[PDB]
This record gives C-alpha cells, structure tokens and sequence, in this order.
C-alpha cells in the first residue's frame, strides 16, 4: 500500500494549494463580532430576520460540505497529495459552519438561534436544495466508484463552493458595504477567500477527470452538467423569492447568483450560461475589508 | 503589438483566444525584442507568480504595460499582480479583469493598447 | 437536514476537543530540521536504515487514517459537533504525514527516498498490519452501518493511535532521549501530542456507542476486541524482530509496545492486559522538549 | 483520611476505586471540613481542571496534598496540575501517575499519605 511522498509531485498543483490552505488558516476566535450590536438595532425586523434565515441556511451547506462532501470525494481519489489537500479543506468547512454560530452567539438570544435552526431543518426549500447536492456524494457510499461519478460528485461540489453559497453571502457583504455588521462582514470575507480557492481546487481536479472520460461519458456528463446548473437555478430563484421579497432585493440577489454560476462554470473549464453582468457596486465595497491579506506565515 | 502571458488554469489563454492579436505564452528562456504588453493571472495574497518576476528581470527594457486577471473575492488584492508590476517598473495598468474576461474586458483592453500605443 | 449549532452542546466533551486541536495546531515549516545531519552522520549505517524504515512505516498509518480512517468514520456519526472534530483530526492526519517528508528531504537523498517508498508500499508485513485495521475502515462504505461496525472501527482506529504507531515512534524518542536528531524528535513529539488526545476523543465516542449495544453484542465486540489486540500484537512483534534486530534493541521495543498497548485499552475504558513496567528511561527523556508546551492561542 | 477527586473519562475514577479509602467526587457546592488529599487529572497544557481550581478556592485550608492522574507523552508537562497546586498552596505532591495507574502506583500512594498524616 502506498505511502504519501511530498518529495516526488504526483501533480503540478496540490502543493501551492496545500500551502495556500494552510497560509489562510483562522479560527473565529480571532474576531470579534460584539461591536455589530451597535448596527443590528438599527435594522428593521424584516432585515433581521434575512440574516438570520441566509445565516442559517449557510450553516446547512457548509455542514454538509464538512461532513459528506469533502471526505467522500477525498476517500476515491487515488491522488495521495490531492487527497491531502481536501482532507484540509473539509476541516476548514467545520471552521467556517462554526464561525456561524459565533455571529449568532451576539445577534440573537439562546431561544431565537434554537428557532432558526428548527426553521433550517424542516424547510422544505433547503432540504430540496441539499438533497440534490448530496445525492451526487451518497452514490460514493460503496467501494468502487466510475470516473463518471466521482467527475458529477465533484461538479456537484464546485456548484456549491462557486455557486450556491452566493445567494446567503450576498446579504452580509450587502449590509457590510453600508458599514453595518462590519464584524460579521469580516468573517464571511474569510469564508469566501476559502471557498474561492477551494472551488478552484476541485475543478482543476474535476478536468483532469473528465479527460479520462470516454467520448460517449463526456458527452453524458456535459449534458448532465447543464441539466444540474439549470435545476439548481430553479431552486434559487424560489430560495431567493423567499428570503429577500420582503426587502425587495430580489433581482439584485438572482443577478449576483448568475453572476456567480459563470464563475462556477468557468472553474470547470466550461463557458458562461448567463448573460454578464457587473457586480452590484455595493456588494464589492463589503469584499474590500484589511483582514482578508492576513499570512498565517507572518 | 505583441502580448506576452502566463497561465496557470487557463484562464488567462482563454482571454488571450479573444484578442486575435500575435500572443506568446512566456517560459523561462523567453526572450522578446520588442514592445510588449504583458496580462498576468494574481495568485498567493496579491502577487505576481514567480515565473512571470523571472521573465520581468530579463524582459522589462521592452515592458510598455501589464493586465492581470483575478477574482473580486479577493477585495483590495483584486488583480494586485497589475500593481506591483506597475509600480515596480513604472510602466500602466492596461486593465484588470475576472477570470477569462467578458466581452466589455476584451474591448477595454483592444481600446487601452490603441491608446497606449502612441 | 440538520445544521451544525454550537450554541447547543451535543455532547459534553467536542467542545472541549474542538478548542484543543486548534490550541495544538501546528505546520511543518515551524521546526528547520537541518541542523541534525550534524548526528545524523555520526549514526552506524544499520542505525540509519532503522530510522528510515521507521519513519517510512508511520508515514504509512498516517496516510491511511486521514484518507481512510477519519473521514469513513465521521460520514456515519449522527453527533454534529463530534464529526466537526474528527474532521480536524484527519486533517492534522495530514500534516503528520507531510513532516514526515520534512524530515527526509534533510537526511536522504531523492533516490533514497524513493527506495524508502519502494520498500513501504511491497513489504508484506507493512500490507498485512496496515490491511487489517483498514478492513474496518471499508466496512464503512455502504450507506447504512450498524452500531457494531462502527464500534469495531473506533476500536481499530484507538488500536491505531494509541498503540500500532508506537513501534515506530520509539526510535526516535530514543535518539533524541540520547541528544541525536533532536530537531526530528520535537516534530515527532508535536505528532505524538496530536495522537494523545486523539485517542482519548475517539475512544470517548466508542463508549458512547458500547452502552447503546444490546447485551448479546456488547459480548461479541468485547471478544472481537481482545482477539484484534492479540493480532495485532502477534504482527508487531514480527515487525519489531524485522526493524530491530540489527541494532539490539527488540526487547526494549516490545516492552513499549505493550506499554502502549495498555494505553490504547484503558482509552476504551477497558482493564490492561499487559503486565505493568515502567517505560524506557531514554524514550522517557526523548519526550521532554520545550516545544510541545506551544499554545497557537498565544 | 478523606480523598476529594475529579474525573473526566474516568481515569481517576478507577484509581480511587482500588485504594479503599473514603472518596468523594467534587461539584461547585461542595464543602469538606476536614484534612483531605485531592487527586485531580491533566488538562489543557499542563493545566488544573476548572472545577478542581473553583473547588480549592473554598477549601484550601483542609488540604493537605495532592496527587495527578495524566500521561508521560505529555514531557514535562506530565501531571503538572499538581505543580500547580503544590506551588500554590504550599502542599506536598504526594505522587503523580499515568491514567488509572499501576498497582505500583496504589501502594505508593498509601505510603505517601501516611507518611503525610504525621
Ligand atoms: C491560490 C490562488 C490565489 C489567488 C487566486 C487564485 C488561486 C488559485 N486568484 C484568482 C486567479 O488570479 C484567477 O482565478 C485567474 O483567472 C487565474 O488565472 P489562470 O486561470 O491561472 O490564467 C486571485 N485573484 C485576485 O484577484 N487576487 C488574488 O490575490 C488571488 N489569489
Ligand atoms: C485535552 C487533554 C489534555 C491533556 C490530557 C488529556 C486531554 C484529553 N492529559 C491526559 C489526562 O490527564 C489523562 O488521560 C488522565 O488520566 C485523565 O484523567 P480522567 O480519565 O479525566 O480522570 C494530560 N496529561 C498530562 O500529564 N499532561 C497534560 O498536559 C495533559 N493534557
Ligand atoms: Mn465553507
Ligand atoms: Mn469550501
Ligand atoms: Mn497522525
Ligand atoms: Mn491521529
């Protein structure tokens, strides 16, 4: 049985990411996020309760993520390097969903965050949107998987890392590009600076996958590609006529969804599906924050 | 004018497919004799890649200005490969640009070298 | 589906466990390991092949408890906050493996890291001990479990930590307990502190388990766990015979080995099963370095 | 004499069951008025479990020693919550020992109390 060599690379890749990885490693407690109380007062009820709904469903998806996206994937691969790389990466996803409940701990009370949660688990919307992403990770519970299922389970992944987080952070960079629950905005740009490389990560391995493929299995899984972005566009534009029709956010939240899924698509080689669009300017002043160029190695 | 590029996960060489102008991937032997336009993809914490600073030691006499692609993830280090080159060599940013580039990027660059050009 | 909640304990100990992993988190770049060749040289030839095969055979179990044995395990835990933890875990798995290279890069050349490699992935003994605790591990591959297989597969996984890398970890606990590869011996003391408590945690969960069995199987896997010891046992004295007998030391091995092995039983809250000696007075100062009180919360 | 102890995953539990002296297991409200000898475990770095800490801040004037459960891969931190303690308090490290200790371990133990107890 083999044992992992980092003297001799078994690509040209998973050793910056490795090192990536590592140089953005943070831990929630390294912000606080007490002085948002200030701002959270200020904002009307309907407001609060968006980012307590976009919160909780973030938590979902990064719980899965952690715990069956990533050690799924990670287990078939035959790459020892690149599987060290995900290894890293889902521990970083059990830092991220934990870092949600930081931010509840200070904006709501013990009842209120139980609340949210019962609210999560029986939302029919969210356990439809998490049961198409999973069902690509459950067909790898057994002990030989195609190279056709191990390629859908990881565009799976990158859908979620480069596409279907985006209809939650939108609401805290939103409010944090106002200079409102500023602190919080600093933890979700920490999340991002993760999902960003890790979405590029899969679908650099994703590629080399599909070049494997035979020619019948590439068209088989470019079709099944297209059909899953659509279906899953379906859903977030029922997810985000939910959440956000009561702060009448609607269109600006699906135009940064489409925004992302080109992201998405382009992670995996593939060329954009929607029309481009600019970036809501208020949205990218809550990306510009000092903590994201923080090194662990200095 | 010729266009000089590093990719890395072929964002940039998509970009690059746009343009339909002469454009040559760098290495580390490269050596280009005339006026140049460099597009560089930013890794690491706003950096330019190392080969791209090996191939800028050697090349910089020829340098008229540099584009960068990346991702507004990354907030005030968006594209900040362009900066660092630009400030290092005191040549300008052409533009910056997400990814492969959408087709608003390939049009404000074309118009940006015209301009530089001259 | 059910989100991740920290403000709610699932448990009285992940918390605990989550915050510890992250105090002792360390990377491979803290520790320069140059400055052994200067006892490295000063080591008999049969000494070095020693170190290097022992070294090769824990970089072996690593790799296969953060590729296999975390994350198998986690994918069937109902406990969000435990599988959070065991996530961290079988990334730290990783780095443990990467020091490893580390360590090599210094004292050997590509070449003869490649023959290491070689050596680890065709030695039969290796194939045999590190198959059978990974024949626990790919029970787990189906997508429902039964509390006895995953029961086995934490006692596996406690054998692994507590007591299987041990034959291993005592040679160079020895050097450095002597003054030589010092700078080794703090990364695999950093690796041991790591190991420490993830025994402890992961034989916490399978207590839990055991109290929930009918009595019937509490009787079988106490039987099936006496017999995997013994097993195992029987595998590491030929592994100790094959490593040690050129450099005198096979007596003093097997003693820590059943040291350790003790250990690994009481982490299960089981009674030892073998005789009570005191540990090695050299191994016992190669673990005192003042690099293992470093909190990263400081 | 009487033995106040604490236990997280019953390492010292099991200790205290094979010495066969009078043992209590400590909670915040507890009160002992008379000489004790505390046995604690290992946490953190080297460190004294909280509710032992909590526990000494109203007791201290009854105790007269203290032994530590912990494990020797820990180096010099190896049962230090009984350093911490001893310093403290200005009480005698009656002994440490390894999780629920040998047989050794008892007997050395009840030699060390009484050799205290005078
Ligand atoms: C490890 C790592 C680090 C960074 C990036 C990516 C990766 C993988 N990227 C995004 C990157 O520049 C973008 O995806 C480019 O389009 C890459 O171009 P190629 O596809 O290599 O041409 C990036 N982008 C940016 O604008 N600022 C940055 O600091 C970084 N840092
Ligand atoms: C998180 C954590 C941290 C430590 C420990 C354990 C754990 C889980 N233990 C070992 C511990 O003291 C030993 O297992 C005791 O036997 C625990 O006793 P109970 O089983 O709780 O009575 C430990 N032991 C030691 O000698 N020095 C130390 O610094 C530590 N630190
Ligand atoms: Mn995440
Ligand atoms: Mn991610
Ligand atoms: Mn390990
Ligand atoms: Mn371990």
């Amino acid at each position: 049985m083999r044992a992992v060599n980092w003297n001799k690379k078994e690509d040209d890749f998973s050793l910056m990411f490795w090192k990536q990885n590592i140089a953005q490693f943070w831990t929630e407690e390294e912000i606080a996020v007490s002085s948002d109380k200030n701002t959270w007062v200020q904002l009307s009820k309907e407001e609060q309760i968006a980012y307590k709904r976009v919160l909780g469903g973030l938590t979902l998806l990064d719980t899965k993520q952690g715990g069956e996206g990533m050690p799924l994937v990670l287990v078939h691969l035959e790459n020892l390097q690149a599987k060290s790389v995900l290894a890293f990466m889902g521990a970083m996803e059990e830092v991220h969903a934990k870092s949600y409940s930081h931010i509840f701990t200070t904006l709501a009370t013990e009842e209120e965050i139980d609340d949210i949660f019962d609210w999560v688990d029986n939302h029919p919307l969210l356990e439809k949107k998490a049961g198409i992403i999973t069902s690509y990770y459950r067909r790898l519970l057994k002990p030989e998987v195609t190279k056709k299922e191990l390629y859908m389970a990881m565009v799976a992944s990158v859908f979620l890392e480069s596409y279907l987080f985006y209809s939650g952070f939108f609401y805290p960079l939103y409010l944090a590009g106002q200079g409102k629950l500023t602190a919080s905005g600093e933890i979700i740009n920490l999340i991002i600076r993760d999902e960003s490389i890790h979405g590029v990560f899969v679908g650099i391995l994703a590629q080399q996958i599909f070049a494997e493929l035979s020619a019948e299995e590439q068209q088989e899984v470019q079709k099944e590609t297209q059909e899953l972005l659509m279906e899953l566009y379906e859903i977030e534009m029922a997810y985000t006529e939910e959440i956000y029709t009561s702060i009448g956010l609607v269109e600006d939240v699906n135009r940064f969804v489409r925004y992302n899924a080109n992201k998405g698509l382009m992670n995996l080689g593939l060329e954009p599906k929607f029309e481009e669009e600019e970036i809501n300017p208020i949205v990218l002043n809550g990306l510009r924050t000092d903590t994201k160029n923080h090194d662990f190695f200095s | 004018m010729l266009v000089a590029y590093d990719s890395m996960t072929g964002n940039v060489k998509r970009f690059i497919h746009k343009l339909n102008m002469p454009a040559v991937q760098i290495d580390e032997d490269l050596v280009i004799d005339e006026d140049f336009i460099l597009i560089t993809y930013t890794t690491g914490f706003g950096n330019v890649p190392e080969r791209v600073l090996d191939f800028l030691e050697r090349n910089n006499e020829k340098l008229k200005g540099v584009s960068a692609s990346g991702n507004r993830n990354w907030g005030d280090m968006f594209g900040a490969s362009a900066d660092k080159i630009s400030t290092k060599y005191e040549v300008p940013i052409v533009s910056k640009f997400e990814l492969s580039g959408t087709n608003n990027d390939v049009e404000y660059f074309k118009e940006r070298v015209r301009e530089i050009a001259t």
